[PDB]
């Protein structure tokens, strides 16, 4: 169960109904739920958060946050196809991550569950196995050299 | 079976390796590449060249192990053009392994250096590389080719 | 089922697939208007001012396109509840007066539900739209 | 296709259910036992109106 | 002074440029290889990247990562809330390199030289200077 | 004909009706309850399949149809010559990628 | 609906109610548990008492009252034994619940003390007696018998 | 969603497959567990944990603490089936934690998290659903009349 | 003394008499019932818990915890550290109540008087009088 | 799945309940035989000194039961790994020598996760028995 | 052959060895067992000691004893297991007498005493055991073990 080509050619295709928008609108609703489900399951994560600001989830610093976050998982879905350069942007998001202390393997595990939770209840004829097995392949990269 | 060197997979191997051989003196490119590799292995893993003693690695400018650069090359080469064919390529690979069981000496360690530095170099000379799917089908390639060595 | 953010995402984005696009639009209109007619024919006389009887005039056309603005209002604002309101609201006012037993509903969203995927004709969520469109149309009844 | 009758962890009256057979798997190498995978599906007249309760297993 | 027709416009032309997986990238790096080319001044800062190889996977990604914030700044151009959050982001992630101001001037002369070869409309470059300006200014001290 | 993406990757599909609703207030679009029947010996093991799936016929493009009922984006779709109506040819294609990856000959049995 | 007076919790429920009935004077003992619950009821919360004037509650050991008493406890019985049957027992109870709102004067807060009195009875005359089944289905009994009510 | 008697059956039943042994390696092993993951979530209950040698977690005190606890918690799902033992027991731990200052009823929503994390990892047929339903009911007498 | 066949043994009946639902609970409450009847000089120590009514809910939980504390110390047995680890934890519990050390005597008394009604096996009473000590030794100052 | 301290403990438990109970237990190991040859008949060769050319024979009954006992102490040394260590060297002497494709252990790996579950029948995970099976493996071959 | 042995035997023999193994840590007993036995070997007969020096018998509480201990154990249960085939049960005596002989310093006499040993100690654990049959039995377990040994 690796991540093959046709999986990520799959999430590439089926990418742009699940947000992808001139306007952020859709992008703060569907990752603003992966959050709520993220926190509903790993409640300790989100401490992690304080500095966008989750206590006020209207502000605009964690509205901003959640679009830094889908950008940041687009920009990752865009380089499915250029591993070369897809390999620099996971070390550069995964020493982001790093300068956060607190976050742990664990969480990205978590996180993967949530988004595998939400993306179906947005969009139809998504791939979720598809899914699964491409998103292990990114977050196994960005998440290691953290805490297990 | 599917995931794992998928069909798409192959495709792409197939066709981002058919890149290399685009002129008449293909020879001259696979016997550099194949010497690069060789002896960058004997580099990483010392006790390795020994193991080339028979097709004269200390002269690797020399005609036998020039020879011998062009036979792994296009073993590798016949490899991924069996991709298409997974019985076929099964059975080339198996006797493959068969080849390097009859070295002793070589080891599974050998096998994962010289993944190593093949992915290494592909990224140099291919334009065009999605390490995904190389990585995926020759983690299995690899894998079959030393899968009867004794150590 | 029921009407998510989610889901109100999801079923945005369908419609967004099936309405916007102006060419068969009339076309989408008038199938819909066409099934609903087909299960409850005793309605036509609602329309009799704006040509029920004929489904293919001008008018009725003017009318069934009038009607999926409409809608299209109701479903473009389910992602903010304060304009979704206002828009049901209206649409309340313009049938108040009518007598629309709920049976004519249930016409309006068997026909929609079935017009909607012959146009769409691939992804698409018939729980979803159901839910959602039960909440308009509660919306516009009371 | 049968009759459920329930008299314990859920309260339902008699209804339908339908075990339906989707795909068998049997390993040459192990013929001892087939491997069943199959949709479980439950007529259930719950709330006035009939609903299906269906889900995928395996066994 | 980035109005509504403004942002709309730059929205679209945006969409236009970047919307396109199929050259994006090429606009990403013939972006940086004009600003290089008409000011080598600048490539100093971009050490980190391999900035004086714009044809390396380093710098490539980099291109994108500049390329996905000013596509989310450009989205957030209508919630001034958000919008305002996500420049004082952009600016914490400049401050402490020391660039000078009017280099922001010359990237956008770059943007502005690059794209219309992947728009088919014609480049309103009112509305792209004001909004980039509108940005820019944020992400400055 | 050519296939390379479905699970068993089988030599013959038997697809089998097993019933037609036709909403009379909307006749133009038939819905059928199939059945997909594959039967693949390998070494290995003997797999046998009966796959419930829902479809649609268009009479407006002459074309069956076949929702996926596993968890792969493939779908089943004949398209008839307009003519014959005892073959068509059946085209799998991912949901998503609109990427044709398999092809079979389906003849009425 | 299941967890909330599930199946197994009716069925425990049932079965210790069972053991109280178990000789031919069940009419005595349902007059004396139902006399008991009620003036306990009269005494906690005094304003009660006035409610029950029409089946002589002052002479609690007199006939109106001892037949109301089985009254009462019969109506819990059934309730009791109805909880196989969801759609009955919801009818029966619905039937209660119209009673007790033609008697005004009856109100929740005094549904809310005849559950304690009911469970605090219930722990000492059975001997086998799961709480948590009991409370998670008389919860449900007594809120719609009380749901008619006006205060 | 309350703790039905299949819910107390079911747990009472799979609970001979979570340690239970006439050795307490297991349950020493499992619960161990458990606070690790609380201790991770939580950090700020770790604290409380030393008289029994929390920081060195090989001291046979702290080993024998753990055994206490699961042993403790072997108690509770015994008296599933005898309400009024359960109680009294009930209040009896209650007290026992009443006396350690310092314990909240925030530190108990977290064991349940982590028990309902480590669970499911030991044993399959693990009924996680159950055993919140259950544990909710547990804690929330045992951790009444602290501080949230 | 308690060698490793002793603390076996002792398991292997324990596991008979307590390891068993259905009966652990009988178990209790007789060892109970035996210790109180011919001990009744014992009871003052128990008002805390209706030591006078054994059928009590108070005792019953009471009874359970013993039998649970003797499970825990059983079961450490062979593990030395956690062993008087715990029998120090059992100390403490009973060093503020006045305790006659020869009560002690008197429980194992009670508990090999009830032991063989819930053993399938016959009694090794010299490996349970060991081991008992051994642990009552450790509660005891 | 890899092999935690956990899934070490899962397996462990469900290992007891296949193995520990002296019954069926020669059974036991002549299925996994019976599927091990079946998948890769050339490997029968090995076994010549054992008879394994009649996996009825009381030859290859011991052998299959010295087999199972070795994985046994394996098994029972996951949440022990000095010990662990301990036999799998053990294994791994009475292992080198004999020339043994990865081929075979996959094979062995397929039987033993094919019979498991049909001796237990209920509660299992094949992942963990995987990971762990995996990590045995690997110490038996180097 | 019957009398010595028995299937009776047999059967008594397997029905009191189950005992032991109740619970999930029957590793734990095993390897408690074992290490009882033979360090009571080595004390017994002093010469032993150096036999298992390549077991680490030095350290028993170590790894590799422990492993080694239920390495004896599991082969002490397979031959208890396997006395209802006679044929089999030969051939895996067989097999440990040819690894007995192969640790040369293993003389027959240890034998004699591992059995007094081990009789002792079963005794002791098992709350049932028939000496008769056990011994009977075990005569020629250990007798087939120690078959080919020089001394
Ligand atoms: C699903 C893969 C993930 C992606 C693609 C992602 C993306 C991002 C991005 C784009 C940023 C902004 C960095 C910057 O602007 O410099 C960020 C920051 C951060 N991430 Fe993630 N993230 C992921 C998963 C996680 C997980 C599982 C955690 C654990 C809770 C986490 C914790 C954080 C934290 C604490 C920050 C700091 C934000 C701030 O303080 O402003 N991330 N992430
Ligand atoms: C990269 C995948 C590899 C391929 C495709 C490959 C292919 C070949 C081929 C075709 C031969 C010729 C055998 C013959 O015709 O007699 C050969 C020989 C040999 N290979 Fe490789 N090989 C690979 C990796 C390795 C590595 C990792 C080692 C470890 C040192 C190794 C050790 C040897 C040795 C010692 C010979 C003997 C050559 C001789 O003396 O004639 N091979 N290999
Ligand atoms: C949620 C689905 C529906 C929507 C969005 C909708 C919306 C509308 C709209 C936009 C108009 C135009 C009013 C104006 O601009 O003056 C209208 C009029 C009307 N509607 Fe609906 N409607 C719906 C369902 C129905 C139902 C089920 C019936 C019962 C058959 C019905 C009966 C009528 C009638 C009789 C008129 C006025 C005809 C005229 O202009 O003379 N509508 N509705
Ligand atoms: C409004 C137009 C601009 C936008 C949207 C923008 C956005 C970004 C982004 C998203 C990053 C990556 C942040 C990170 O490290 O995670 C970045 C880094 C950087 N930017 Fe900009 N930027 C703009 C203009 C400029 C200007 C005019 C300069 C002066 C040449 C500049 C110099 C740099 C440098 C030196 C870095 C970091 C290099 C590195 O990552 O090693 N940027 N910018
Ligand atoms: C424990 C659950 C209860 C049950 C099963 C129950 C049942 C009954 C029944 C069967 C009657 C006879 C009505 C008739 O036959 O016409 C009755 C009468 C009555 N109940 Fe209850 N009841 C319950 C709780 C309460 C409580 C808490 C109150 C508050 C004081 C109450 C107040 C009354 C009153 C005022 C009457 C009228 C007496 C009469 O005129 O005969 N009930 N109840
Ligand atoms: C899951 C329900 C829990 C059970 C069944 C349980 C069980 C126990 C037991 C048996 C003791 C031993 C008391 C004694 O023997 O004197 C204990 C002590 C203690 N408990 Fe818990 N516990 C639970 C949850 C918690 C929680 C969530 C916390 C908050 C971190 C907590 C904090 C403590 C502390 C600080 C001690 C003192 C230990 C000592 O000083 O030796 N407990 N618990
Ligand atoms: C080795 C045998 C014994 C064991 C394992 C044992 C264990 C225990 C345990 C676990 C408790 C509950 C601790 C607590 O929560 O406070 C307890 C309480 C107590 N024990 Fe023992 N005990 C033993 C022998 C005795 C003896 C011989 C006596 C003298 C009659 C005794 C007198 C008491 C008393 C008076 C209490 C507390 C009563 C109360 O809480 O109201 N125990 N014991
Ligand atoms: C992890 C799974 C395996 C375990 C636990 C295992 C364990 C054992 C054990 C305990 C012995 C007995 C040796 C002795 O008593 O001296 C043995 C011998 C042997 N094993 Fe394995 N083994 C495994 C997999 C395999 C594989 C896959 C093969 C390749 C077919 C293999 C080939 C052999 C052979 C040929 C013998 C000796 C046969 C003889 O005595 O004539 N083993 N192994
Ligand atoms: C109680 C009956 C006995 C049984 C069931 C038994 C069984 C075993 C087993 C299974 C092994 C492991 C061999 C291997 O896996 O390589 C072994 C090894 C050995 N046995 Fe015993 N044995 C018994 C009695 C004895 C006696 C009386 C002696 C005399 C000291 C003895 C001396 C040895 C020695 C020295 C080894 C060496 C193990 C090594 O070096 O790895 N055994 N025995
Ligand atoms: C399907 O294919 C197999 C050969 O691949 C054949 O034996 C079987 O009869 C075929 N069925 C039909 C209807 O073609
Ligand atoms: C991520 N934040
Ligand atoms: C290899 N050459
Ligand atoms: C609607 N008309
Ligand atoms: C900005 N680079
Ligand atoms: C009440 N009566
Ligand atoms: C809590 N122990
Ligand atoms: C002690 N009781
Ligand atoms: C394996 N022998
Ligand atoms: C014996 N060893
Ligand atoms: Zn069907």
């Amino acid at each position: 169960d690796c991540c093959s080509a046709e999986d990520r050619r799959e999430i590439q295709h089926i990418w742009d109904t699940v947000w992808s928008s001139s306007f952020t609108d859709r992008k703060v609703a569907i990752a603003g739920a992966v959050f709520k489900d993220l926190f509903h399951h790993y409640p300790s994560a989100k401490g992690l958060f304080e500095r966008v600001k989750v206590a006020e989830p209207d502000s605009g610093e964690y509205h901003s946050h959640l679009v830094r976050v889908a950008n940041g998982l687009d920009l990752l879905i865009n380089l499915f196809q250029d591993t070369q350069v897809l390999d620099k942007q996971l070390a550069h998001l995964a020493e982001q991550h790093i300068l956060r202390k607190g976050v742990t393997q664990q969480f990205f595990k978590g996180i993967g569950e949530s988004f595998a939770r939400v993306f179906p209840q947005v969009s139809s004829c998504f791939n979720l196995e598809a899914w699964n097995r491409c998103f292990h392949t990114l977050a196994d990269r960005i998440s290691r050299d953290l805490p297990h | 079976h599917q995931f794992c060197c998928s069909a798409e997979d192959r495709n792409i191997v197939q066709k981002q390796w058919s890149v290399l051989w685009g002129d008449t003196e293909s020879s001259k490119v696979k016997i550099a590449f194949g010497r690069l590799i060789l002896t960058k292995l004997a580099k990483e893993i010392p006790e390795v060249k020994e193991l080339f003693n028979k097709v004269d690695i200390d002269n690797p400018e020399g005609g036998p192990f020039s020879a011998h650069c062009l036979r792994i090359l296009n073993a590798l080469d016949m490899s991924i053009n069996l991709m298409d064919d997974p019985e076929a390529l099964d059975s080339a690979l198996d006797h493959l392994a068969d080849q390097h069981h009859d070295r002793p000496g070589v080891k599974k360690a050998h096998f994962k250096k010289i993944a190593e530095i093949l992915h290494t170099g592909l990224q140099q000379v291919l334009d065009d590389y999605n390490a995904l799917s190389w990585k995926s089908c020759f983690k299995g390639i690899l894998g079959k080719i030393a899968s009867k060595l004794q150590g | 089922s029921e009407c998510d953010v989610l889901t109100r995402l999801k079923v945005k984005a369908q419609w967004r697939r099936a309405y916007s696009h102006g060419h068969n639009r009339e076309d989408f209109a008038q199938a819909i208007w066409r099934a609903l007619f087909a299960q409850v024919p005793d309605s036509r006389t609602l329309f009799k001012r704006v040509h029920g009887h004929d489904t293919t005039s001008p008018e009725f056309q003017a009318h069934a396109l009038r009607v999926l603005a409409g809608f299209d209002i109701a479903i473009s604002t389910l992602d903010q509840p304060d304009a979704l309101k206002a828009e049901l609201d209206h649409l309340e006012k313009q049938h108040e007066g009518r007598h629309i037993p709920d049976n004519y509903f249930d016409a309006f969203k068997t026909a929609l539900l079935h017009v909607l995927p012959a146009q769409l004709g691939r992804c698409w969520d018939k729980d979803a739209w159901s839910a959602c469109f039960d909440h308009i149309a509660h919306g516009i009844k009371g | 296709s049968g009759t459920s009758h329930w008299h314990d962890c859920l309260l339902r009256s008699d209804h339908v259910t339908r075990v339906v057979i989707k795909g068998t798997i049997r390993r040459n190498y192990f013929k001892s036992r087939i491997w069943v995978r199959a949709q479980i599906e439950s007529d259930l007249i719950h709330d006035g109106k009939k609903e299906l309760s269906d889900f995928d297993s395996k066994g | 002074d980035c109005s509504i027709l403004e942002l709309l416009k730059v929205k679209n032309q945006w969409r236009e440029a970047f919307g396109e997986g199929h050259h994006r990238v090429q606009f990403g790096l013939e972006l940086w290889k004009r600003f290089f080319d008409t000011h080598p001044e600048v490539k100093g800062l971009f050490k980190g990247v391999n900035g004086d190889n714009i044809y390396s996977p380093e710098f490539a990604a980099h291109a994108e990562r500049v390329l996905s914030g000013l596509d989310m700044t450009i989205g957030l151009l209508d919630d001034t809330n958000a919008f305002k959050a996500q420049v004082t982001h952009l600016h914490s992630q400049h401050v402490e390199r020391s660039i000078n101001p009017e280099f922001y001037e010359h990237f956008l002369g770059a943007l502005l030289h690059v794209l219309p070869k992947y728009l088919g409309t014609k480049l309103d470059q009112d509305a792209w200077t004001k909004c980039f300006h509108t940005i820019a200014d944020g992400i400055k001290g | 004909v050519f296939d390379h993406c479905t699970k068993r990757r089988p030599e013959n599909i038997t697809l089998s009706v097993e019933s037609i609703s036709v909403a009379a207030f909307f006749p133009g679009f038939p819905k059928l309850h199939v059945h997909v029947n594959i039967h693949k010996e390998t070494d290995e093991d003997e797999v046998e399949v009966s796959l419930p799936s829902d479809a649609i016929y268009s009479f407006a493009e002459d074309k069956l149809i076949v929702y996926p009922s596993e968890d792969d984006g493939l779908g089943l779709v004949g398209q008839f010559d307009g003519y014959n109506f005892d073959r068509f040819v059946g085209d799998i294609i991912h949901e998503a990628s609109k990427e044709h990856c398999a092809r079979f000959i389906f003849h009425r049995k």
